[PDB]
């Protein structure tokens, strides 16, 4: 019923307004609390912040100094703006819906009791860079092949994460297999893409490679043939 | 922050005990995190669990204070490796900021898997581009330690590979690629080249040629 | 459109960083990049060209390298003489010289 | 006719259930057929079965209306992989001429085995004949599905080979051969020939060289 979807930059220059959104799908926005969460390469998940329903904020005193978190309720989207970013500030940024749980041991009229917050329905995650480099786009180039056989789709030097693939737009699902990238000493990702196909269907199922690199709004295509 | 490891046997029980120890009455989370992808909230009060998730995760309730919080997964299985996290309320301490400390579950006893290698010579469009790579794509074994060679014809090729560290698949097994760079001349005046992947005891060899 | 560095210095022996970039316009990935040594309103003298290639008597702690996104100038065991302006440029075979900002060292 | 299949693990009774079921009373045959080789009758009538069989081969008798055949193969081992055939006869129906469909068992936990490859050269006398061939034989493997690979000194070859599909000995195993065919010319020219024979997740490699 309720979900939501990230979506960010991909790569912002060091010493820099970070800025993310974060979309619900199904539910409202100003009747929840709302977690930014990101997840560095190495270091567990750190907790960023939060929102209530009422609009009121709360930051970890880790980045408290430099976070700023906002909701748009017109629609059911909330931002988060993040300056001041280093190398240590890429990682993954997740984005969930907190709910407060009262816990009361003692009692309720002399204040023993505490809020906790937990998140029960989280986002994706955007992948965040931060580098002084330039994006890139791709170069994709098909790759043929001779009980069955396997066709690929070579998807190299890019910059930076990610890419996604699909084969024939979407239709073609079942053997589909795409291989996390490779970080080349040029600094460029190197990704590639193979679909398993029953041998006689390649005269001529058409095989399309869909391949999408957002942080260069840089898509292409490409057709498999022996 | 710091991982804790943990090896439990396939079928098993799972004991992951918390992290810090609760000073007062507790109201514990448990999620359930596989890098690269959204934490799963397994347990949000002491002992209630959400919708979309077996009875087989089960977590120690606040009945008498003492009682530490451990998170138990009875009947463990291949999808249960990943990071547990242990998000700690108490009346005692402040806010629970940090989400703790990380505990790795590695399952034990899994079957042994095969690779399945497949090659890819320089496609004509890259060789058109005066720049030939070789790729090397495994998939389908367990466990995830492999080891790619590359030999130009006979002899040996270290100089210009690129390997990945294995990732696991949605079927519980592990994946990698390799790639040889080499000038399309060098494509041309070799006779083959081949990948071999070596992994647990026994080496499976993949090769192609300019033909 | 070629921004090269604010400016920078160093000390007798060590080394110095310059750096030049654009967008796809001038830079860089199908373009070469000269590096010239420029006194302000005197004869200039051409360090570096082809992303690396020293002119013919050029020391040999000047170097240069390209990236895929930016292109340096390194200025190894620095000396009295290096007080100058130096310019980057980009071209292909068969166009102009797009000359860089400027940097101070 | 057609064939559907059934597994059984290895140690447990199997039950085969025949493929047509009696609208009266029955007289089943039930025969144990390995394609290449003379069919053997397990049970003749209803459940009497003749000497030279042991008594794990038990078939159900008509005692009442309703009852199904299925013939019962109780302690199943790596030689009761065959076709079984139920032959029906009733009352009501005509003349059984069909033997009916076909139960291809194939036990599973069987011992992995490793092959035994052996290369030989060309013979003088074939050489002295103007022709050449390489045969690489394979034998006591199991599961049955093996993968040849010829290579010319270090490049591949793949134009004139031919390869056996598996067969089972009488040790429950498999074995395979493969032919490569080339001219006298070809078997001096090069330096050494091998065939790779890849089983399972390991490839074994045998060459051999005009010396």
């Amino acid at each position: 019923q309720v979900q939501l979807q990230e979506s960010g930059p991909g790569l912002v220059k060091p010493s820099e307004t970070l800025s993310l959104t974060c979309t619900v799908s199904g539910g409202s926005i100003s009747n929840y609390y709302w977690s930014w969460i990101r997840q560095s390469p190495g270091k567990g998940l750190e907790w960023i912040g939060y929102i209530s329903d009422s609009e009121s904020t709360n930051y970890n005193p880790s980045l408290k100094s430099r976070v700023i978190i906002s909701v748009d309720t017109s629609k059911n989207q909330l931002s988060l703006k993040l300056n001041s970013v280093t190398a240590a500030d890429s990682a993954i940024y997740y984005c969930a819906r907190a709910q407060q749980g009262k816990r009361i041991y003692g009692m309720v009229s002399f204040g023993e009791f505490f809020y906790y917050y937990y998140m029960d329905v989280w986002g994706k995650g955007t992948t965040v860079t931060v580098s002084s480099a330039s994006t890139k786009g791709p170069s994709v180039f098909p790759l043929a092949p001779s009980g069955t056989a396997a066709l690929g789709c070579l998807v190299k030097d890019y910059f930076p994460e990610p890419v996604t693939v699909s084969w024939n737009s979407g239709a073609l699902t079942s053997g589909v297999h795409t291989f996390p990238a490779v970080l080349q000493s040029s600094g460029l990702y190197s990704l590639s893409s193979v679909v398993t196909v029953p041998s006689s269907s390649l005269g001529t199922q058409t095989y399309i490679c869909n391949v999408n690199h957002k942080p260069s709004n840089t898509k292409v295509d490409k057709k498999v043939e022996p | 922050s710091y991982v804790r490891p943990l090896s439990v046997a396939l079928g098993e029980t799972a004991s992951i005990s918390c992290g810090r120890q609760a000073l007062g009455s507790r109201a514990v989370q448990w999620y359930q995190h596989r890098p690269g992808q959204a934490p799963i909230l397994l347990i949000y009060n002491n002992q209630d669990r959400p919708s979309g998730i077996p009875e087989r995760f089960s977590g120690t309730p606040d009945i008498n204070f003492g009682t530490r919080a451990t998170l138990t997964i009875s009947g463990v299985e291949a999808g249960d490796e990943a990071d547990y996290y242990c998000h700690m309320w108490d009346s005692r301490s402040g806010f629970s900021w940090s989400f703790g400390g990380a505990t790795r579950l590695t399952v034990l006893g899994q079957p042994k898997a095969a690779p399945s290698v497949t090659l890819f010579p320089p496609s004509s469009e890259e060789l058109q581009a005066n720049k030939a790579t070789l790729v090397c794509l495994i998939s389908d074994f367990y466990p995830g330690a492999v080891t790619v060679a590359w030999k130009a014809d006979s002899s040996p090729v270290k100089a210009g590979v690129e390997t990945t560290t294995p990732s696991k698949q949605s079927n519980n097994k592990y994946a990698a690629s390799s790639y040889l760079s080499l000038t399309p001349m060098q494509w041309k005046m070799h006779k083959s080249y081949s990948c071999q992947v070596t992994h647990e005891g026994s080496t499976v060899e993949k090769t192609v040629a300019p033909t | 459109v070629l921004t090269q560095s604010a400016s920078v210095s160093g000390s007798l022996g060590q080394s110095v960083t310059i750096s030049c970039t654009g967008p796809n316009s001038v830079c860089c990935s199908h373009k070469s990049i000269s590096w010239y040594q420029w006194p302000p309103g005197r004869a200039p003298t051409l360090i570096i060209y082809e992303d690396n290639e020293r002119a013919p008597g050029i020391s040999p702690r000047f170097s240069g390298y390209k990236s895929y996104w930016s292109a340096y100038l390194t200025i190894s065991d620095l000396r009295p003489e290096d007080e100058t302006t130096y310019y980057c440029c980009s071209y292909t075979h068969n166009s102009g010289c797009v000359f860089g900002t400027g940097t101070k060292v």
